[PDB]
């Protein structure tokens, strides 16, 4: 019957994640909102803004305390006091305006939370905003979980962007396991806190190039026939249920369109570069 | 009699902006626009082999990671020397045009709409402003009212499926979306079969037909209603495009064309004019003067006195120029899609064939939103041609090698207007990467001679008649199609 209340938070992301999760089927971005989840704060897609949005989501993070999932898509930037990522202002009793950086979003809602679920591999691992070079001191939420001391349960679901399926299928799972913990177990997580049920595959022993990588056949270019191993191809090194599950409703995926880049990994991107030299 | 509205966040746009503005005698009088969150992507590319930037860059934004991409791989065909091929420039055009759809419709419906349309009463549709001057609220006949609101709400809602069917065409070719695979320099990735043609084809007739019998009809209807809303949010009224969308291999001609329209004089686009100022911005420059993209810096400062955004502030010629549908159609003005001829002749009693037609209605909050329909009707007709040209089994990759010195550029328009990546190559390697983003050129901050950019300058003049629900003022913004992500990277 009831929803699973959410409350979803960007960071230093690209909305990348966000925009997969509208991908998803069965169920579809409809019944996701209108019948799985109470999506009660996104500033993406909600209706209000400033202050009545911010508003809205502190008065569910207390009436809901304990009791709703919040959902981080982007990394958490702490250089320069966390100043790389202002979340928005909160206008206090006497008129005065005070900036919310990212760090101090996520510090206030997540002991406020049922769980914390990290979205995509920027909130999960870093990503590309965590990558050499970067001057922001951006950071995971599990490292950043660990140098606050917050112990809150955590799910990562990683890939840049993740497949919708993963998503709302840890999520559901996660709903599941509150309504009925002993009829629905937490679904078992990896050493980097992701779900086994969607991570636990390695993406080459389940390719179907694979019979012609063992034949050393391999594709000279990108539009050649053969396994895309001397492409680039880090699906070798990559645990993820591509190969069966495909993108975007089974149209293609990455590698027989061209290489798989490892955007689960913890590692990505520096540990899966150059995407296109051979691992 | 001054008072001060501050609307953080502003909602219902792509990234993190901050929108303040001074409200005297009813009307907006002064405003600031703000990016507060900065990645700094021209900063990690450094080092880097050069191939992975097209996709590093596409995660500056997975609502239009298909425009980055193309930026991308032209310049580092550009910079490698290397020519595409015919059908690689089609499946190119093909990956990219099926995201332009899915990214005019997405900001139509489930950006914009809800200023507009009354949602259901639960979460995220509500809370809403108590007063927001809805469809509900304006139409006086209240069976009609409610018709036309459940119209809109049925659109808005059936959207969500089309432009999901949007990217199943997206990554037809492009492998997934968000974050294609199969663009790269040299061409793409996976030359199109006649099947995937086929499937590509079906989907998109899906799409084109809730384009021209649903999209084009409600904008039109809408603005009938919201006639006020082609007469505010007018701003510099000087625009800019690169051109998009090359139809033929020494892109010479475009589905859009390049050009440049400032202070009611139409004139050539050259890009040497283009600079970037950083007074009002969170960036040191080791000049004065704002610097040409070729000699870009990025070194950010949240401590800089006076700075108010991350976002720099562009200039062509010193002048602020606005992007985005409304820019790409007044430098083309192309013909109206039949729909507008007709609804803009029934509804309005206005004659027009070409966009020009529109005359001042054009530079308004409305007139961005027919701009943005009337493009994704016009860019449907394009896709509709180039799949008919597309040659299955005909290459779309040639080899090239990463050289040790080189540069190039990738000009292109996003969605929300005119895109360009700067590439230098030194030792096999990016020596400097420099992203001129399209919403760069309509969110930025006020240059160092005090110009406001072009949002902050159409908010001037923008009724609030109620402070405590000034719901004109994220009308403004959000015609504009803001992506706080790609202004700032
Ligand atoms: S994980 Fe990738 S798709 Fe998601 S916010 Fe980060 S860059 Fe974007
Ligand atoms: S290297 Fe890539 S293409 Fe080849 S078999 Fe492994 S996963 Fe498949
Ligand atoms: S195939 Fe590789 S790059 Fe593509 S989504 Fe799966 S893990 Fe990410
Ligand atoms: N469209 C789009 Fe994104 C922006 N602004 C880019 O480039
Ligand atoms: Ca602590
Ligand atoms: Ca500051
Ligand atoms: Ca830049
Ligand atoms: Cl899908
Ligand atoms: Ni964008
Ligand atoms: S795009």
């Amino acid at each position: 019957a009831k929803k699973a209340p959410v409350i979803w938070v960007q960071g230093q992301g690209c909305t990348g994640c966000s925009v997969s999760l509208l991908n998803a089927v069965h169920p579809r971005i409809k019944e996701i909102l209108l019948d799985v989840i109470s999506l009660e704060f996104h500033p993406t897609v909600m209706a209000s803004e400033g202050e009545m949005a911010l508003a809205h989501m502190y008065e569910i993070a207390e009436k809901f305390n304990g009791n709703f999932f919040l959902l981080v898509e982007g990394a958490i930037p702490t250089a320069k006091e966390g100043r790389y990522c202002i979340v928005g202002e909160t206008l206090d009793a006497k008129g005065h305006h005070h900036e919310v950086t990212m760090m101090e979003l996520i510090r206030d809602l997540a002991p406020k939370s049922l769980a914390t679920v990290a979205v995509g591999t920027c909130s999960a691992y870093g990503g590309i905003p965590a990558a050499e070079g970067n001057v922001t001191g951006s950071k995971s939420v599990r490292d950043f979980f660990a140098d606050e001391k917050i112990e809150k349960l955590l799910v990562n679901v990683p890939g840049c962007p993740p497949h919708p399926d993963w998503m709302v299928g840890t999520l559901v799972a996660a709903w599941s396991h509150v309504l009925n913990p002993t009829e629905h177990p937490l679904p078992e997580l990896d050493d980097d806190g992701r779900p086994l049920l969607f991570f636990g595959d390695n993406i080459h022993e389940n390719c179907p190039y694979l019979d012609k990588y063992d034949n050393s056949e391999f594709a000279e270019t990108f539009t050649k026939p053969g396994c895309k191993a001397e492409l680039g191809c880090k699906g070798p090194s990559t645990y993820a249920d591509c190969a069966k599950r495909r993108w975007n409703n089974g149209i293609n995926w990455c590698v027989e369109n061209a290489v798989c880049i490892g955007c689960v990994e913890p590692d990505f991107p520096d540990g899966k570069s150059p995407f296109y030299v051979a691992e | 009699g001054k008072v001060k509205i501050s609307i953080d966040p502003l909602t219902r746009v792509e990234g993190h902006l901050k929108i303040e503005v001074e409200v005297k005698d009813g009307k907006v009088v002064d405003a600031k626009c703000s990016g507060g969150m900065f990645r700094g992507f021209e900063q990690i590319l450094r080092g880097r082999d050069p191939r992975d930037s097209s996709q590093i860059v596409q995660r500056i934004c997975g609502v239009c990671p298909t425009a980055h991409c193309t930026a991308s791989v032209m310049a580092q065909d550009d910079a490698f020397g290397v020519k595409v091929t015919t059908n690689g420039r089609i499946t190119r055009n093909l990956i990219f045009g099926a995201n332009y759809l899915q990214s005019h419709i997405l900001h139509f419906y489930h950006l914009a709409a809800l200023d507009y349309v009354k949602g259901p009463d639960v979460s995220p549709f509500v809370p809403r402003y108590a007063n927001a001057d809805l469809l509900t609220d304006r139409i006086k006949d209240g069976a009609k009212a409610d018709a036309t609101n459940t119209y809109g709400l049925n659109q808005y809602l059936k959207a969500l499926e089309i432009r999901r069917i949007c990217h199943e065409m997206v990554a037809m070719f492009g492998g997934r979306m968000p974050h294609v695979q199969g663009m790269v320099v040299g061409g793409a990735t996976e030359i199109p079969t006649a099947d995937k043609v086929a499937e590509y084809a079906a989907r998109f007739k899906e799409v084109q037909k809730f384009v021209i019998e649903e999209y084009l009809p409600l904008i039109y209807t809408l603005g009938s209603v919201y006639t006020d809303l082609f007469e505010t949010g007018i701003g510099w009224k000087n625009v800019i495009a690169f051109g998009v969308f090359p139809e033929d291999d020494d892109y010479k001609t475009f589905l859009l064309k390049p050009g440049v329209y400032i202070d009611g004089k139409d004139e050539e686009f050259d890009s040497k004019l283009v600079k970037e100022y950083v007074g009002h911005s969170f960036f040191d420059h080791s000049a004065p003067g704002g610097l040409h993209y070729s000699v870009g810096e990025t070194n950010p400062n949240p401590d800089k006195p006076g700075a108010y955004s991350f976002v720099k502030a562009p200039r062509y010629k010193d002048k602020p120029c606005e992007v985005g549908p409304l820019a790409r159609m007044w430098v083309q003005n192309p013909e109206l899609s039949p729909v507008g001829q007709k609804l803009l002749k029934e509804l309005y009693g206005i004659e027009a064939k070409n966009f020009r037609d529109l005359g001042d209605k054009a530079f308004s909050i409305m007139g961005r939103h027919v701009a943005r329909a009337e493009e994704t009707w016009l860019t449907a007709v394009a896709v509709e041609k180039w799949l008919k040209q597309v040659q299955p089994g005909a290459e779309t990759y040639v080899k090239s090698e990463i050289p040790d010195a080189a540069e190039g550029t990738g000009f292109t328009e996003a969605p929300r207007g005119a895109l360009l990546h700067y590439l230098k190559i030194k030792d096999k390697k990016i020596e400097n990467y420099q992203i001129v983003s399209a919403t760069l050129w309509n969110a930025n901050p006020r240059d160092d001679m005090g110009q406001r950019g072009p949002i902050e300058e159409a908010l001037i003049g923008v009724p609030v008649p109620d402070i405590k629900n000034p719901v004109n003022v994220g009308r403004l913004v959000r015609s504009y199609d803001p992506x706080l992500g790609c202004a700032v990277h």
